[PDB]
């Protein structure tokens, strides 16, 4: 019986969403991690003509912007350049960049320097390599 | 394509986004053949420095300057202008800034983009000096003010008339 | 040898690594010795890193009381080089709280003299205040008078004069070593000059809304030019705010107050007068019965 309730909310939402067109108020903005849950015919342009794709390949310049925000927080050690961090990332997204910087300054606190060493970021970057290796794959996909 | 986006924001007085483009061209140039593109790297290196001076970060001048090739191949008279001005700006002395730009008059002359932002620099670092000056004084002689900034007496007068 | 610099480095490189096999008392001991070497190296930042390795909390225990005392002795050195007068003060007070130092007569003598010089050597302001009365409360301090006359002068807002204060304390406290008595400490005697005059400024600002610039130059005992520079720094750092007039007519110590604030305040003085009458009336009742 409790499926039908989920269904009530859903239909009532479609009817009014189509009908909210040509108000002053920006139309409903919605976010979805996966869109296989959505049905493409019902929810559709015209409700929702602007459909934003978020990349994850990124660029050398797109990443650079992120590293700057990080670097402001605490002056990077002069062990090696600002420009070192930039080279090691090759396509990764911001989310990973953040996990890297978080580990790095944790280990920084132990040494008693508040500056994050450029070595630390190097080790933290290097790690997180796992993500189903090549052994399993290569025995029957290669 | 990247360098043009960089130049366009650079004039919009944004120096983060501008920087990202000018660095993205620098790298392309190196791995390109040196038929002319060694020479076009020198010019792009100035605008990389230029963005960072305006942000008044001199950590990042030093990170950019390195023993790989900037100080070897891509080392030029314009490169000297950019680091001397950078330190004078850090020092926060409009006197030193004027003193560096006297002998780098030809560098300002050949670089239109350089000359525009250097007109701005004049005024911004003037203010930074000025806000300190007028706090512990009321009815201070303009002769006295002109010593602190390091500028000419007359020149001081005229600038304030705008401020 | 002259390879003294290379020697310091080797010994630190070993011991930065955490070990568990060394007893706690031994590990702590060995770090004190590393720190020592970093003073003679002259790379002071390294000594500061070594200090932060071990925890001050752990030292409290009466066993590590001895390690406790030496630890804070070393912190004096790193701080004193960099003429961070405030930090020196802080360390010296921790030495005093040691049980050993407080109890033995002789042991507090030099330490408490040091506390007084360094409180005076840090800029005046608000921070000093919250500290200086924790030092005042202490009976051992009250025994000495050579030191006491220095702190209480600086505590009172009573005006004093530099080239005369200097003489009073010249053959006594200028001649106490590791304070002013050392060679590079002579220039900390000289630095006291600045302290004495900025203090007199700080007080004079509050009391005098307006005082003539010429008068100020005689009180401060310095040429007009030096005087002009010290007012400017004190405004920047914002304790006071002031307006100085260049022909040298007046220096008008004031932070200006707006018409709205001055008017808001006027209503309140009036409210308090109305209360004053009302109270007296109950007491008139009482007094007629009393006789």
């Amino acid at each position: 019986g409790s499926d039908r309730e989920v269904q009530r909310i859903l239909i009532e939402l479609l009817t009014q969403m189509d009908g909210f067109d040509q108000s002053t108020n920006v139309k409903v903005i919605m976010a979805t991690n996966r869109a296989d849950t959505l049905d493409p015919a019902l929810l559709r342009p015209g409700r929702l003509d602007r459909k934003i794709e978020f990349p994850s390949l990124r660029d050398r310049r797109e990443r650079r912007l992120i590293f700057g925000t990080i670097a402001s927080k605490m002056s990077l050690a002069p062990e090696a350049d600002l420009d070192s961090l930039i080279i090691r990332n090759d396509s990764l997204s911001g989310a990973v960049i953040a996990a890297i910087m978080q580990e790095a300054g944790l280990r920084a606190v132990r040494k008693n320097r508040y500056v994050i060493l450029q070595s630390d970021l190097e080790e933290a970057y290097a790690t997180q390599v796992k993500t189903d290796n090549t052994v399993d794959k290569f025995d029957f996909y290669k | 394509l990247d360098l043009m986006s960089g130049i366009l924001h650079c004039e919009d007085k944004d120096y983060k986004t501008a920087f990202s483009y000018f660095f993205e061209s620098f790298e392309s140039y190196h791995n390109l053949t040196t038929h002319n593109s060694y020479e076009k790297a020198c010019q792009v290196l100035k605008y990389m420095l230029l963005s960072k001076i305006m942000l008044n970060l001199i950590d990042d001048v030093k990170n950019i300057l390195n023993a790989k090739y900037t100080k070897e191949t891509y080392q030029s008279r314009g490169i000297d202008a950019m680091k001397a001005v950078a330190e004078a700006y850090n020092n926060r002395s409009l006197l030193d800034f004027n003193t560096a730009l006297k002998q780098y008059e030809k560098e300002l002359m050949g670089d239109e983009l350089t000359r525009s932002h250097f007109n701005a620099l004049y005024d911004t670092l003037l203010e930074s000096n000025l806000c300190k000056i007028i706090e512990p004084f009321e009815c201070v002689e303009i002769s006295h003010i002109s010593k602190i900034i390091g500028l000419d007496t007359q020149q001081v007068e005229g600038k304030l008339s705008q401020m | 040898e002259g390879k003294i610099d290379e020697a310091a480095d080797i010994l630190c490189e070993l011991q930065v690594e955490t070990y568990g096999s060394m007893e706690m008392s031994e590990k702590i001991q060995f770090i004190l010795e590393q720190m020592e070497l970093s003073i003679l190296k002259g790379d002071y930042s390294q000594a500061t890193v070594l200090s932060r390795k071990i925890l001050k909390k752990t030292f409290k225990n009466p066993k590590y009381e001895s390690l406790k005392l030496e630890y804070y002795n070393l912190l004096v050195k790193i701080s004193l080089h960099k003429r961070e007068y405030l930090e020196v003060a802080q360390y010296l007070q921790e030495i005093y709280q040691t049980d050993a130092i407080k109890s033995d007569e002789a042991k507090w003598k030099p330490v408490l003299s040091h506390i007084v010089y360094f409180l005076v050597l840090s800029p005046y302001g608000n921070l000093q205040n919250d500290l200086i009365h924790k030092i005042q409360n202490d009976n051992n301090l009250k025994k000495l008078e050579s030191q006491e006359s220095l702190v209480k002068l600086f505590t009172t807002n009573e005006l004093m004069r530099w080239p005369i204060v200097q003489k009073t304390y010249e053959p006594v406290l200028n001649e106490d070593d590791l304070a002013f008595g050392g060679e590079a400490n002579k220039h900390h005697w000289e630095d006291l000059q600045k302290r004495v005059i900025e203090h007199n400024l700080r007080v004079i600002s509050e009391y005098y809304s307006r005082i003539t610039l010429l008068r100020l130059n005689e009180l401060l005992d310095l040429t007009e030019s030096q005087t002009e520079t010290y007012i400017s720094d004190l405004v920047n750092q914002g304790i006071i705010y002031a307006k100085v007039n260049r022909p040298a007519k007046i220096v008008n110590f004031e932070k200006p107050k707006n018409s709205s604030q001055l008017l808001n305040e006027w209503s309140h003085n009036v409210d308090e007068l109305l209360e004053h009458i009302e109270t007296i009336g109950h007491l008139i009742t009482k007094e007629e019965i009393m006789h």
